[PDB]
């Protein structure tokens, strides 16, 4: 028996406490704590609904793009909007490209440290290394001149004495699995990830304005002049210089993202059978094509009991049962208002009283569906794709699978993607899907400026009377997100956001229900409870993000 | 060879501030971390966690004492002492006092270290006050942004590592190569202004045609910065204007996230 | 199946086809092996002599009607063409053969849009624009010395996706490039307003980025996307931003008549 | 004999017509003629002094810079100005990374088409050109995959009918000697070369505001404001992008262009014993790094009758011997005076009188050295830095002898440098060495800014009345460049360019002596006189500029 606290957690965003109850090297008992509040829903009350989106991006700047996107929607349903279609196309390459960039940090800058030991990649045979890929991948930067020189690298930072970022790691824990060539390999595409990831990013600057936190959005659209030909502004030029940017992604995401993702699933095998988080999972329909703010090129649904065959579609962000069925408790977290609120009649009201083990916890609120608790996210992304019986993604998850059986001769079930494993098995599906959006909405916003049609923006009215509720969904990196907005007399009288990590890093609820990555915590082996690396394994799979949690 | 220490510390951060690192290309994040810098502590990045990661900031305040940067993000928030943002059970204030004391040089990057930026905006609910309020004995760099342009930062770095001091600083300890002019001042749609040539609506003709954003609330004659002119992410021509959508003041106290987007800018 | 360019030299310095080698989107190998197909163009053929010669009359048969021409350099009308002869026959007849079937006509860079450098001061060969040898048809300008590359590759770009050339203004520039002064688009417009002016290279003016007029940019005369677009996609590099006044480059009677320090006219 | 002509020679700048009387298929003599003229010495006439620069820097666009240098140097020596060091960095790491691009452009796109077969290249199995490499290369994208990716770009531009710039070459020519797998590396290498370029060019471009046809010269020094603490200047942070740039180089010029200049030579062996254009050399001294225009990073000298060991230094481009041998002629060039005139007394009257064998046949002028034809570029640059015992220069050399003994077990002594492959060799050699005067200069120029010296600019003065003389030396990519000005009354009263170009590819001179191309072509074997491939792969080693030759 024993109690342990990681804090912090570190290779996510913001701040997170873990603490766990072991009981003969299992975990039995998890809590998570978000650790810092801001309360942003409370500093844009009372401004114009025109304004809010700027300063609600600023909930998170690693998922950046995704508040802003999500707060227009909001506003838009209030004001009734329908957004014109190249706003939307513009939307959806901003959001593709930076998901893109987000899982790929997120695998590699964020995760590859819980699973990869830089201090056996120093072992390793470049060659050997290199032997091991091939009929595996056609990356073309898997050489074992690269991978030496890789290898040089981490030598000359160990030899220099000053290992900062990679000091004191898990550098030969037992849980640390893979050979010393496996190790190099995920090394090098380690460095490879952050000139990808990079690309992304010339997408949805070039876009956006900049990156992070972009500067081109408006309530009724976007604020990029599309001119063929004009000077100064979203012209034939620009659009090519994009294009090319998108055309970069797509190798390193096919050739070695999706690789990677198998491997690790292949040397960790046991990770596809524990980390269950929930039996109910949620997604929206995301990339809307229309001029309605519909006609969703990727779909939602709620899956209840994990029953994909019974699964309930959701394909319109006014969706009545979806908006209906959404609340958020504060009974174990640091708030005043303990029952559960519907988000328009929500209160963010701070009631600080320290850390209790069956009381208050978290600045994390605890969000439920019709009273239960949910998983959001790209696992969620993932089933509610299977279960609507998209053939793309089935035939991407099959790639991947196809992988690990030439890896270990065994297969993939379904039953197993609810796991660890899964979970990043999920967001890097939904990365390499992501390639194929943008592809698409590129190649729609060229023939659709081709066609005659340039606009961008409907000018909003919003009257001086009355009370309006809007309601703003985007499948965001983390999963589903929602901004909540009430205007009265012109002005925003309630603001409220339930965010991805919200619904997953949420404490104990209303009827003390465990959210999903306390329950996922539950069975967990740990060698070494003063190292307990098993934890943010699991941890580190949901991509936290506290800003976003917390807000 | 040695490379010069840096502890980087977050308080009530978004993270975009770190996320800007990402996008740099001189230094690259990676040629940062290998070449340029030892980076002793940074909580999105580190392998260690836990008691580990604090072993590793506790050894490198020690050994490296009176020589590291200290890098903060966020804005620090003071209400009822200073558990709205708490590491390792203590408030995150006690964390920065206590490694500003063996810094060799503090930085403020991003505009809620620098003046409180949007966390301190509105009611200001978690008191949330500026890196150069709690350390009032020691001279902050402030680099503003929301976030900064990455090269605001690396290049402050680089000068200290580079020449042993500080860039020349503004009255605010802002840069002066970075914010020593108005966006205004170094707009290349200034010559719209002069003639009244301005967009009214998003997606009108003066818009399609680049002309000045004044109308739409451009901040630019009250912000100082570099957007105009460094601009953003290295690609050439990107920076909120060149967008067509109206600067907002997130370089500047008083501005940025207090003043509505199509709120007017006073004019010198 | 790419749309074909045939490229043709006349009296060029090269410099406009080294600008498609800093080019980005695209960059020259997506060009030739993706957008277009390059079917004659003397600096990369692998063919030379009768063969590279054959390489062109077979491709102006075969895609007799449907080939975008390009043209650098001036053409010299001077003694019956002989200051510019390749295999034996004057620069003109080949550019007037090749310009019979083309589907659109560019000339590339400041001497084959206007006569450049190369007709100049006494004009020693009788240099003249290529619009002026093909006074029947409409030859798209993108001028400059050399342009912008992504000036010339979002006009082919244009013509392929669309059908058509880009809105020229009316010396048949692409207005998406040309449609404005520099000076009218300058981020050194404010310094200018306020009498904050470079007097030196290296006073204190020019080391604090003020406008570069007395120094006699011709901005303020010159249309042109060089303070907008810049050069290389680096980002913050053209001339004036590096430190030296706009020549004119782009424009007919100034760059290249009037002296660097020359001061502009002011509209 | 047979009579051929070559009209357009391509793959190189400009118009180039050469003619070959062919006996027994030996070529036993040659006519090199520059077809085009502009006349920018008369252009450049009667302008101000300053104003030279901006027009002459338009002899040619492939070697840009060079002129414009060359030009500045020559006002300040008649007007007797110290340029300022920190200009002189500025000008020398603008020259070193132009020189950088233009070196690469030309092995790769310009040459590699005369000795690599791309259809044969299709033969190839990736995998073994990928092992041939082992041992001889550390370059990271030598893998199979990198071979088998670009084999397919081949493929594709095969089946699909246009080969465009690729069609009618001279594949299965018996004059072809490399296997498959060569050719297929050095299309990928050909690939690879085009990015390495465009990141020399983003050097020039950051410190000359564009590219090609910089724009920061002035006479007195440059137009970049040095202000480390400048906002829209040259700061720290643009100092740090040029860096970021500079060192991207090396690794490709080291691991690639090096590499692929040692394989040629050992598949070409016999191209080691032809194509010695003459017995004399010439080079100046390059990189000034004082304030008074001289201590050159790079020697110079003349070599007589290819001793090295008697050769004559010149460390100083105010040389009276250097000034003083330089001619030029027009007896078989299209210009009215025809007897040798020094520069300063130059006349530039065209007197196009139609192609003769025995008489005019060129617009390029014959230049010679107190007398004598002379070699400029790489190859007497090379030579000159042996001569000189160059340490430097003798290690880069002795890199490629190692790498091509490695190949051959073999060996290349001096005398085997004279020919066609020496002269590749040298530019090799040349672009290697300059990789260390761009990261010397670039820590000059920090250095210099860190001591309080922002310095880059003085003003001239230039007198009313009076009549007096300059000439500006540089060491340009291919060979000892010369502008020479006569200022009188305030203006240019006479201008003439000597250019590299001219010395090698210049006709018969006044006494009928043959100069470098021509030279060099008696005794080139000809398998097919249709196709003459063997001559253009001579000339081609000499990288004409017609632009430059006859300006
Ligand atoms: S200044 Fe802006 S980007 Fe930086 S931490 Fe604060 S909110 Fe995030
Ligand atoms: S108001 Fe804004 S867009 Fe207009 S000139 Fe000023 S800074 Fe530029
Ligand atoms: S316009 Fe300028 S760069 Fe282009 S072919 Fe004429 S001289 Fe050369
Ligand atoms: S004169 Fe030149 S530098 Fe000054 S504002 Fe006009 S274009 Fe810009
Ligand atoms: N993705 C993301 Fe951030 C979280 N959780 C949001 O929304
Ligand atoms: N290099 C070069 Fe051009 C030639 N010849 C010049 O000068
Ligand atoms: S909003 Fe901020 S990023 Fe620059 S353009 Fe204005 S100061
Ligand atoms: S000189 Fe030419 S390149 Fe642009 S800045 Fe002036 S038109
Ligand atoms: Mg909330
Ligand atoms: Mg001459
Ligand atoms: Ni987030
Ligand atoms: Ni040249």
């Amino acid at each position: 028996s024993q109690r342990i606290t990681i804090d912090p957690v570190t290779r996510i965003e913001g701040h997170l406490r873990i603490d766990c109850e072991i009981e003969n090297g299992v975990v039995s008992k998890a809590w998570a704590s978000g650790t810092m509040w801001r309360g942003m829903e409370e500093i844009v009350k009372n401004r114009d609904p025109r304004d809010a989106w700027m300063i609600v991006q600023r909930i998170c700047g690693v998922c950046t793009t995704t508040h802003a996107l999500s707060s227009v929607r909001a506003a838009e349903s209030a004001l009734n909007i329908d957004v014109p279609v190249n706003a939307q196309y513009i939307r959806n390459i901003i959001l593709a490209a930076h998901t893109t960039h987000d899982h790929i940090v997120h695998f590699y800058q964020l995760s590859a440290l819980d699973w990869v030991d830089i201090t056996s990649a120093l072992q390793a045979d470049p060659t050997k290394a290199s032997e091991m890929l091939k009929g595996v991948s056609t990356w073309h930067l898997n050489s074992p001149e690269e991978f030496t020189k890789v290898q040089n690298k981490i030598k000359d930072l160990v030899a220099s004495g000053q290992l900062g970022i990679f000091a004191n790691g898990y550098w030969g824990h037992p849980a640390m699995k893979l050979p010393p060539e496996v190790n190099l390999i995920a090394v090098a595409h380690y460095l490879q990830a952050l000139e990808c990831q990079r690309d992304a990013n010339r997408v949805v600057a070039l876009l956006g304005g900049k990156t992070p936190h972009i500067q081109n959005l408006a309530v009724g659209g976007v604020a990029n002049p599309i001119n063929l030909d004009g000077l100064g502004v979203l012209n034939l030029e620009r659009l090519m210089y994009i294009k090319s940017f998108i055309d970069k992604l797509s190798d390193f995401v096919e050739q070695v993202y999706k690789v990677d993702t198998a491997v690790i699933a292949a040397f960790y095998p046991e990770w596809l059978t524990r980390g269950k988080g929930a039996v109910n999972y949620l997604s929206v329909p995301e990339f809307p094509t229309d001029s309605k703010n519909g006609s969703f090129l990727f779909p939602g649904g709620y899956i209840e009991n994990a029953d994909l065959s019974s699964y309930r579609p959701i394909t319109s962000h006014s969706d009545e049962y979806l908006i209906k069925g959404i609340q958020e408790s504060a009974k174990h977290s640091w708030y005043k208002d303990e029952a559960p609120q519907a988000p328009w009649e929500g209160t963010t009201i701070p009631a600080y009283d320290g850390w209790s083990d069956d009381g208050k916890y978290s600045w994390v609120k605890s969000p439920t569906f019709y009273g239960k608790t949910v998983e959001v996210g790209p696992l969620a992304n993932m089933l509610v794709k299977l279960a609507a019986g998209r053939e793309s993604t089935q035939n991407k998850l099959n790639e991947i699978v196809a992988i690990y059986q030439k890896l270990t001769g065994n297969t993939l079930e379904v039953a197993q993607l609810h796991s660890t494993l899964g979970r990043i098995i999920g967001r890097t599906v939904h990365c390499c899907e992501l390639q194929d959006i943008l592809q698409n909405q590129y190649s729609a916003l060229i023939t659709n400026i081709g066609k005659g049609d340039h606009t961008t923006f409907v000018k909003p009215n919003i009257p001086a009377t009355g009370e309006f509720k809007g309601v703003g969904f985007l499948e965001a990196p983390r999963g589903m997100l929602s901004h909540w907005m009430v205007i009265k007399d012109g002005i925003i009288s309630n603001y409220q956001a339930v965010v991805p990590s919200t619904w997953n890093s949420g404490p104990r609820n209303f009827n003390d229900d465990v959210g999903p990555y306390e329950q996922s915590l539950v069975g967990t082996p740990v060698a070494d409870p003063n190292k307990p690396l098993e934890v943010v394994r699991t941890i580190h799979s949901f991509d936290p993000c506290m800003a976003c949690a917390v807000h | 060879p040695q490379r010069p220490p840096v502890i980087w510390i977050g308080a009530q951060e978004c993270t975009g501030c770190t996320e800007s690192l990402l996008r740099a290309t001189h230094p690259t994040v990676e040629n940062l971390v290998l070449e340029t810098i030892s980076l002793e502590y940074h909580e999105v990045l580190s392998a260690a966690f836990g008691h580990q990661v604090e072993e590793n900031k506790h050894n490198a305040l020690e050994k490296y004492k009176g020589q590291y940067v200290l890098v903060v993000d966020g804005s620090i928030p003071l209400k009822d002492n200073g558990i709205y943002c708490m590491v390792a059970g203590e408030p995150i204030v006690d964390h920065i006092r206590k490694a500003a004391e063996g810094a060799a040089a503090i930085i403020a990057i991003g505009s809620c270290s620098a003046w409180g930026g949007v966390a301190a905006a509105g009611v200001n609910p978690t008191g949330a006050v500026s890196l150069q309020e709690v350390l009032p004995g020691k001279t902050v760099i402030n680099i503003p942004g929301c976030p900064p342009n990455p090269h605001n930062f690396l290049a402050t770095v680089a000068h200290i590592i580079t020449y042993g001091k500080p860039p020349k600083l503004d009255d605010k300890n802002r840069p002066t190569f970075a914010y020593g002019r108005l966006i205004h001042e170094h707009c290349e749609r200034r010559p719209h202004f002069d003639a009244g040539r301005f967009a009214k609506e998003f997606g009108d003709e003066g818009h399609r045609e680049g002309w000045c954003l004044y109308h739409l609330g451009c901040k630019g004659p009250e912000t100082y910065g570099n957007c105009s002119t460094l601009q953003f992410c290295d690609v050439g021509g990107v920076w909120p204007v060149a967008i067509g959508h109206p600067c907002y003041g997130c370089n500047e106290e008083g501005i940025g996230f207090h003043k509505g987007i199509h709120q007017l800018a006073n004019v010198e």
